[PDB]
């Protein structure tokens, strides 16, 4: 079941803002907006997720996951985001 | 990197196996002396006592199962001596024992089991005792024809003593362990993240609000 | 990772600052094994 | 389009993109001993009409809103009359939640039903005789419906992020301005009191705060419409 | 208001289950010493001893069942020590033991059972021992060819001792518990409301006549 | 909709309003003596993925942009690895050009493919030893792609107005924000060098300059996606 990730984990966000990825035109193109790891039973923005919670209740899990994203701006606005997955054993990409 | 590729079986994921593996919920102490103690002990049957399965029980709303209680004992010292105890279960809506030698212990409808202490611990099987079709861990709404106390979650209680008229100078610590048979849940609930404050009511500190996910430096740096 | 392939194109008269939600779940092929209790609950008991 | 039931008529878009709470339709109570001894009344003529509560004003700093069923209907028309004069109650519900916003507003709301929704007693003070329970006005807000104080915890000690196992739906001001849920009777006993026990409770929370430009409307109107289903009453007390 | 609507099953309502749940009827004390005690104890088998099932037994007239007795013991102190006892049942019309080492204990037709005290309590099964087809809790009419004593309700008696020629300085309190198998009742009787005065005769105080229903203010006010 | 190939996935509108350059689909190389003596490799598994170059910022004074194939891919992933390590090359291409703009922007862009696109040596100075040819950086811009200097002449001595005999397409910010071309292998010899000869070159030129209001985005993002087709390599040099 699709729950929400606490992807904005920081010390500066206090409430719901911890769950919202900001996006602005004041950022430039060809730059990194946000990123995270895919590790449910780890200390990160999955502990708010039922998958991570339930993984904490077990040792070994395996399988395939589904990550979705949802946008909320204007109807008239428009952009293009790259959603890139990099499998483990690697480093997060430097550039686009 | 031991990256496993093999699909493992799904039998541990069942609620049945998620509420198995009998553990403890209650520990009581029983000292017997003269007119400076009780010589007996009473313990109301409870679930949400130890907060490891309270989290696993609020993960749903409505549950139905049978209980399997096991009473193990020993002296606070550790030794096991040949004395005969008496455990008695009390169903709801029945008076609880007020004294060691009071009359409730001699009650028939109240079931009881007599063992030696050098006897292996005792086992019992409680069935589903609610009037309702299921237990409700949440009953928003007053029970009046002080708030939210479920009218039917009392399984009953237990009472422990030794069988003697002498004040056997004895100090025991009894541990119970509970197994759940034929669980059936309903209506999953999200897992609570905030530490508790008191029993039976899901209050929370609106100041030291803990966050489920810990804090890192930025959002552009994973690790 | 989430990158700006382009800039946030914006018409006149709109704040041009939006938010993205990130959701996640497991597929059918998922499986679990040996159970262990959790650590996030620092309380032993309550009463 | 248009939906007309009883005497009420409300327009919406054409949609079969509607959620069935836990995948079952509502239904009358099957044979129990109560169903055997007497016939609890089955009103289906006029109590079934799309009631339209007072609009709500979503703003830039709004926390969210919630209600309690059937407590929201305990004093509303003939249904309320049946509710406070029958100590046995059962029903299902059709909740059609609309928002009316322009294409220049942004913000995301979450619609969700919660069974046995319990509010939390905030103000931590571990004390038997203090026991700062929420008062009667709060836990039973009634018709208007109260607001939240700590949404990230749902004012219940439960994180919101995991609140989607509940029958939910997204309201995004871009894609759709309306949504609809159908929920059957959710209780561990076929009948109960309609006045001193709510079966479940609706919540609406802004998960993405409203934002707009200079010269726009500062308050989005969000309305909720409700229509019972297959209701049943029993035990007329005076 | 948890007004239940669900018809519950009828198995607890049977007389069978209404006389099940073995309870106690008799407690005896047994001290062994020199020439200042008995060293043994005798207890006549009785039903109407403890007044909780005397009420449930007078609820009918004629009954027939088999008995299941269990003898549990301990010291007045509480300790369980390794001594070998002897329980013996005595059928009616047979002489009772008069002394510790008297000859009746060595009797064959008298059945007996030897256990250790560190042994789990003993169980026995008495069958229906009446000459008549059933027991009569009421026999209005003299038994002569002083009044109302039923000629056949004596199941027999019991005798308890330890097996030794030494005066083992020991003080025990033995509890019995009785279960009823294959009950069959007849001719229901209304339940007695007045407290008793003495055994085996249904007398009553004709002055402090208690009322079954307590007293309220008026008849026009329910509550 | 969505188009997924290899590991890449890009969404667009539903469309069969797509141009086939000169009305022929791409295709592998038929029987030649090279096809007879050895089998040039036919990669179709991973080199075929929708590569997404860096976005471009169209402004009020922008001249236009262009690229060179396959030079734009000479250092890009496994395809680049095959390109600088096989002196024989052949392929077709699927060029899907998108612009992301609001309905309040105006401006018209032209998409066109040009075979044997030759850039001009400006700075007229008729002299054998001067010969102001364009330098290596310009004629082979590489991945980023250069801009124009004199669009009305295409920086090639050729008028733009007659540039529609080329396989073209209009991008008007009103009607559609995307377009797509398919171009087969265009050369007078079946194989060639992938590194020191471009077969053709894409151009994008603002034929109607961007214009907007106070408070709008000042730079339209235009992206280009590219997917090879039926490619073939030969002669692995180290």
């Amino acid at each position: 079941v699709e729950t929400i990730l606490e992807v904005n984990n920081t010390t500066d966000a206090t409430g719901l803002n911890r769950l919202l990825i900001p996006v602005s035109a004041q950022n430039k193109a060809d730059e990194l907006c946000a990123a995270f790891m895919v590790d449910p039973g780890r200390i990160g923005p999955w502990q708010s997720t039922l998958v991570g919670q339930i993984c904490r209740y077990y040792t070994q899990w395996s399988g395939s996951l589904k990550v979705t994203f949802m946008f909320t701006g204007s109807f008239m606005a428009t952009g293009k985001m790259l959603i890139a997955y990099s499998p483990p054993g690697s480093a997060q990409p430097a550039n686009r | 990197t031991r990256c496993v590729m093999n699909r493992n079986g799904v039998l541990e994921a069942t609620i049945s196996h998620f509420f198995s593996r009998s553990g403890l919920v209650g520990v009581v102490n029983l000292t017997d002396g003269g007119t400076d103690t009780t010589g007996y002990a009473v313990w109301d049957i409870d679930i949400m006592g130890f907060v490891q399965l309270r989290r696993k029980c609020e993960m749903f709303t409505y549950m139905r199962f049978n209980a399997e209680f096991t009473f193990v004992t020993t002296t606070e010292n550790g030794e096991a001596r040949p004395f005969m105890l008496q455990y008695m279960y009390v169903p709801p809506g029945a008076p609880k024992p007020t004294g060691r030698d009071a009359f409730q212990w001699q009650t028939a409808t109240n079931p009881s089991v007599f063992v030696k202490l050098t006897d292996p611990p005792a086992q019992v099987s409680v069935p589903f005792m609610s009037p309702a079709s299921a237990y409700q861990w949440f009953y928003d709404g007053y029970p009046t024809f002080t708030y939210g106390q479920c009218p039917n979650n009392m399984m009953g209680t237990f009472a422990v003593r030794v069988v003697s008229r002498v004040a056997s100078q004895l100090k025991l610590q009894t541990r119970v362990y509970m197994k759940l048979k034929h669980v059936r849940a309903w209506i999953p609930r999200p897992i609570r993240s905030q530490p508790y404050l008191l029993k039976n009511f899901p209050n929370y500190d609106s100041s030291k609000i803990t966050y489920s996910a810990r804090d890192r430096a930025s959002i552009k740096q994973a690790n | 990772t989430l990158w700006y392939q382009t800039n946030y194109v914006v018409p006149p008269e709109t704040p041009g600052e939006a938010y993205i939600i990130a959701m996640g779940a497991a597929q059918d092929n998922f499986t679990l094994k040996i159970c262990k209790d959790t650590d996030e609950v620092t309380q032993q008991a309550v009463l | 389009a248009q939906l007309t039931v009883g005497n009420s008529s409300i327009t919406t878009q054409e949609a079969a993109n509607i959620v069935l709470a836990y995948g079952e339709w509502p239904e009358y109570c099957p044979d129990t001993d109560a169903t055997a001894v007497d016939k609890p009344t089955r009103p289906d003529v006029s109590v079934n009409r799309f009631y339209t509560l007072d609009s709500k004003m979503w703003q830039e700093n709004s926390t969210g809103w919630y209600w309690k069923f059937p407590d929201v209907l305990n004093k509303t028309g003939v249904f309320g009359q049946n509710a406070q004069f029958h100590y046995l109650y059962r029903s299902g519900f059709c909740l059609h939640v609309q928002c009316n916003a322009s294409k220049f507003h942004q913000g995301a709301l979450l619609v969700a039903v919660i069974p046995e929704f319990v509010l939390a007693g905030r103000g931590s003070n571990t004390k038997p005789n203090e026991a700062p329970h929420p008062g009667f006005n709060t836990t039973f807000p009634g018709t208007a419906g109260a607001s939240f104080n700590d949404p990230y915890v749902l004012d219940s000690g439960v994180p919101l992020s995991q609140s989607l196992i509940y029958p939910h739906q997204w309201i995004n001001l871009r894609t759709n301005n309306c949504a609809t849920i159908i929920v059957p009777y959710i209780n561990a006993v076929p009948f109960d009191s309609a006045i001193n026990h709510s079966n479940f409770g609706l919540i609406v929370v802004p998960v993405s705060p409203l934002k707009y430009s200079s010269g726009a409307t500062t308050a989005i109107p969000i309305t909720v419409t409700i229509a019972p289903l297959n209701s049943e009453f029993g035990g007329l007390r005076q």
